[PDB]
């Protein structure tokens, strides 16, 4: 009954105990004897001991007499089953063990009978071959040592206590004799529990700390952790120690992050003289390595735990070990990250105003090669280093201000390392959400979160409204410091300019941004800039006008220079000089930086680009990157126009000029398609999608139809020539490392842009089919793009894409023919691979799904005969066909047999010896 | 020395009495 | 047979433990490196099919133009 009670009884563990005693006060044997029957039905054994079994048979006996009375129907126990009551009996049961030691403890615990009939029992079952017996066994006995760990503790401060009296009494004669005498009960009482203790830890644990089962071993290690925080004066020691150092190398990672919770108990409580010094010294390069564990959260507990014997001793580390824990803070795992920030934090920038340690952040930054950005090094420090990092003033002063007497100047390098991690300190602050790779950025912010934003981001407004016309202007010759400054305004409130009355200093902003808009040719300025004037240019703020002002002024210059330029650039005789080519194509590269973010469509700027757009296809010398910058603008010019004509009331006229502007320049991106330089046919590809999308059926699909006008259809070249880019392209020979990746991306996109025309039907599902036939070629490349390209395809027409897929594969089967002769047999990786990819199609059935994939059957056995013999050439094909049979149901079977039967009429079904085992196994596969 | 692992097992000498493990 | 769980060898041999104690290559790793470079970090956000699919190929700074090929997709 005792372990039905403790199952699921409801009832108290401390009255089951009290039972039980009782139990044994009327009779200890049969008391005894339940008790040996509640370990065993715990085990899940459903037999049941005998009294003459316990007065008599061994318990080895008992226990081999219990694996044959199991009466087992699988290998669930109830420590392994699951299942909230299982839960709550495993909890009762450690809860049973302590208690029962408790309410024994100072007398029964002593009679030497039941304590030694447990430990005996308990140490036999911990011995079993059978893991149910040996894992009970072994939680029983860890939970009972503990509860005797305790037990030992109290009679070692009782006994203390009784000698504190006897030496007050013996400072000042029948009581100090007394006082004596119970000392001396008091240490035979420790010694009985001495015995037992080092009876469970002799004959259980020193077996189940290396037990073959990692549950056991674990729960070994942490009770041998629990012992030693409890009683450290006996149980922290390195004969103790030993089991967790060695453990500590466990290949199982759970027993690892026991032992390193266990580990970190004891360095919380500094005592460090307890042994943990040769621990330490010992097992160092252990806890240092575990940092870079196979399992990130064992990782960050060893990171943790260096943490706490830094501030054990700090310098028993050393600076090598501190500084591998130093490089986890750029890790891809935040966990990690963190918690090396957090021990990079205490290292050296918690002893500390706050100069000193901005410069050594700078200093910290640049020494690691790792990164090129702050952005995770900020994110790692910014739970632990909040006030540093927040310190903006400081950081500013540093930049701007530099005489401080016996400082050293900042080299030019730390200052850009200074606005970059400045830079990233307002942003996190301004948006209170990690960078990408470190948190989702989508989380409701916190009421407290919300307010400290609010707080960080009227200071950074404040504070830089000021500062950065100030940067801007001592570093305006310099493009990366420029590019990182001016992504300031963006974390800027600009109410704050008005109702601070700041707007001297965001006019003196405002030229700073023009003026390096004048000096610098840099790309990635330019786009600064535009993006920065835009984000100034918002009409909800009463700044608008004001920016807006200059904004105009700003592209009224740029615009009268460009035309200017062109007038001499664009004449019947004017042999350009490459400092012609240069003026026009800076001033073209502003002019398209803001027209991508502002509606330059006033200053009627498609008519220059054309010109240069038509001349450079006419004459064939026009520079590269003009080419570039000019497409980009025509593009931006049409954009800005179809956003202006979306009402009636606007214009009816202009709708039609746009149209042929947008026409035209569609002509001219597919010239540049054909052209020599690479890069002018990827910005034509690019821009030409983007144009066929924004311009496709879908402009009129929401209410929307006076646009209908407006839409441009691919006209089969143009569907070729996108299709040859991306063959030509996308798709290349499968061969420093990062400027690799680079070019993954960029290729990525590109496939990206042509399979969103083809998902969202812009072109022929058909030319798909090429695209699909390199899944598995690139799977690691191009293989997302693909794989969503062909499930969108699916759901748009299966049927379609079933027979876009049954065309990748012939085209796989004859670009075999062609490369090797017929004689390519099935073994060969090649036809094998199509095999392959034709199972990995066939996964991709009662919706309608019979339906198409009776179609693919009857394209694939009409390409299989339509090649006949020349004295069938693709019968190999049916193997691949035979990929799919599976997917085909015996109804539809029928039907494509049918077919197949009328292609290969009686005598070929009855002609299969040879090479015509392919038609025969598909045959079959019907 | 103590952390040098030394240990053996599975050539334990079995108890007499398992009955009575605590004896001594 | 019997479902029961029987475990033929409930330890590790002295040998293995001396093998976990000597070499632990099979339990460590190297950095896993977040995004170095500005451009890598960027492409972490926009590449991936989610945003690939519907972001342009051509990049409209401004949310006016991006709405055009946003209202087109789907």
């Amino acid at each position: 009954m005792l372990f039905e009670v403790v199952k699921m009884g409801k009832s108290a563990m401390q009255s089951v105990v009290d039972d039980w005693i009782e139990s044994y006060k009327h009779d200890r044997d049969i008391a005894l004897l339940d008790l040996i029957n509640f370990f065993i039905q715990c085990s899940g054994c459903k037999g049941v001991v005998t009294a003459e079994m316990f007065r008599h048979m061994q318990n080895s006996e008992i226990i081999r007499k219990m694996t044959e009375e199991f009466d087992e129907d699988s290998g669930d126990y109830p420590l392994t089953m699951a299942g909230p009551q299982w839960k709550k009996f495993k909890s009762s049961f450690c809860e049973f063990i302590g208690v029962l030691v408790r309410q024994c403890q100072y007398s029964i615990i002593y009679d030497e009978y039941m304590m030694d009939t447990v430990i005996s029992l308990l140490t036999g079952l911990s011995d079993s071959q059978v893991r149910a017996f040996r894992h009970t066994s072994t939680l029983a006995a860890m939970k009972l040592m503990t509860a005797l760990v305790n037990v030992a503790l109290n009679l070692s401060i009782n006994m203390d206590n009784t000698q504190r009296q006897y030496e007050a009494e013996r400072n000042k004669n029948e009581r100090l004799e007394l006082l004596l005498q119970k000392r001396k009960e008091l240490q035979e009482n420790q010694d009985e529990i001495e015995n037992m203790m080092n009876a469970i830890f002799k004959g259980v644990f020193v077996h189940r700390y290396r037990d073959a089962i990692a549950e056991i071993r674990a729960i070994c290690i942490e009770e041998i952790g629990i012992w030693m925080k409890m009683y450290s004066d006996a149980f922290l020691n390195d004969s103790y120690l030993k089991y967790v150092g060695w453990t500590m190398h466990d290949k199982q990672g759970e027993v690892r992050l026991k032992c390193l919770t266990a580990l970190q108990g004891l360095y919380y409580n500094k005592e460090l003289n307890s042994k943990l010094e040769l621990f330490t010294s010992r097992f160092k390069d252990r806890i240092v390595s575990m940092t870079l564990d196979k399992e990130y959260d064992v990782a960050v507990q060893a990171i943790k735990l260096l943490t706490l014997v830094l501030q054990s001793s700090e310098e028993v580390l050393t600076a090598e070990d501190c500084e591998n824990v130093y490089h986890l803070v750029y890790s891809a795992h935040r966990p990690v990250a963190v918690a090396a920030g957090e021990f990079l934090y205490k290292k050296l920038f918690s002893r500390r105003p706050n100069a000193n340690l901005v410069k050594t952040l700078v200093f910290f930054f640049l020494e690691s090669e790792l990164h090129e950005h702050a952005a995770y090094l900020v994110d790692s420090m910014w739970d632990c280093a909040t006030e540093l990092l927040k310190d903006w003033e400081c950081m500013n002063s540093l930049l701007l201000e530099e005489p401080l007497s016996g400082e050293e100047a900042l080299t030019d390098r730390q200052e850009s390392a200074l606005i970059e991690i400045m830079l990233c300190t307002i942003r996190q602050a301004a948006e209170c959400h990690p960078p990408v790779g470190r948190g989702t950025g989508k989380r409701v912010l916190t009421a407290k979160e919300k307010k400290t934003q609010l707080d960080d981001r009227t200071r950074i407004t404040e504070l830089f409204a000021v500062a950065l016309p100030q940067l801007l202007a001592k570093y305006s010759v310099d493009a990366e410091k420029v590019t990182n400054l001016l992504q300031l305004p963006q974390y800027f409130d600009l109410e704050i300019y008005t109702t601070g009355r700041l707007e001297k200093h965001l006019d003196a902003l405002l030229r700073q941004i023009r003026n390096i808009v004048e000096k610098h040719t840099d790309t990635d300025v330019l786009e600064a800039c535009s993006k920065t004037y835009h984000a100034l240019c918002n009409e909800e703020f009463t700044i608008f006008n004001r920016v807006d002002i200059s904004r105009s002024q700003l592209i009224d210059e740029l615009a009268d220079k460009f035309n200017r330029l062109l007038e001499d650039f664009l004449q019947e005789g004017e042999e350009p000089d490459e400092d012609d080519a240069y003026q026009v194509l800076s001033t073209l590269k502003r002019i398209t930086a803001f027209h991508n973010a502002h509606d330059l469509s006033k200053w009627d700027l498609f008519a220059c680009n054309y010109k240069l757009l038509k001349t450079g296809i006419e004459n064939g010398d026009m520079p590269e990157q003009i080419v570039i910058h000019a497409l980009q603008c025509a593009h931006y010019v049409i954009l800005w126009q179809l956003a202006k004509i979306t009402e009636s009331t606007s214009t009816k006229e202009d709708l039609l000029r746009l149209k042929k502007q947008m026409r035209v320049f569609c002509q001219i991106c597919q010239h540049y398609l054909t052209n020599v330089n690479t890069t002018v046919k990827e910005q034509a590809f690019t821009i030409l999608c983007d144009i066929l999308m924004i311009f496709s059926h879908q402009i009129m699909s929401g209410g929307r139809d006076m646009l209908e006008p407006l839409v441009y259809t691919p006209d089969s070249s143009l569907q070729s020539e996108l299709l040859s880019f991306i063959l030509d392209h996308v798709f290349i020979e499968q061969d420093d490392e990062a400027s690799k990746i680079e070019a993954l991306h960029k290729r990525r996109n590109l496939l990206a842009a042509f399979c969103k025309l083809i998902v969202y039907t812009v072109v022929e599902m058909n030319t798909a089919a090429d695209i699909f036939k390199q899944y598995m070629k690139y799977y690691n490349d191009y293989g997302d793009i693909i794989k969503e390209t062909m499930s969108k395809t699916r759901q748009i027409d299966k049927i379609q894409c079933a027979k876009t897929l049954i065309l990748s594969l012939q085209q796989l089967f004859n670009e075999m023919i062609q490369e090797n002769g017929y004689n390519f047999d099935r073994s060969s990786s090649t036809f094998s691979g199509i095999k392959e990819l034709a199972r990995r199609f066939a996964l991709t059935d009662q919706l309608k799904t019979r339906e198409a994939i009776a179609m693919l059957h009857k394209d694939g056995i009409e390409f299989a005969f339509k090649e006949p013999n020349p004295q069938p050439l693709n019968l190999a094909f049916l193997d691949i066909l035979s990929e799919f049979s599976s997917k085909l149901l015996r109804q539809d079977k029928r039907t494509v047999y049918v077919y197949l039967e009328k292609f290969m009429t009686f005598q070929m079904s009855l002609r299969r010896e040879d090479v015509w085992l392919p038609l025969m196994s598909y045959r079959n596969s019907l | 020395d103590e952390y040098e692992f030394d240990e053996d097992d599975e050539q334990d000498r079995v108890p007499p009495v398992d009955d009575k493990h605590l004896l001594k | 047979k019997r479902k029961l769980i029987v475990d033929s060898v409930k330890e590790l041999d002295s040998k293995t433990i001396r093998a976990q104690l000597s070499d632990y290559s099979d339990i460590v790793t190297t950095l896993d490196l977040a995004p170095p470079t500005k451009k890598l970090m960027m492409w972490k956000e926009t590449g991936g099919v989610e945003k690939l699919f519907f972001l342009p190929a051509q990049p409209l700074w401004n949310n006016r133009l991006l709405k055009l090929f946003t209202r087109c997709l789907t």
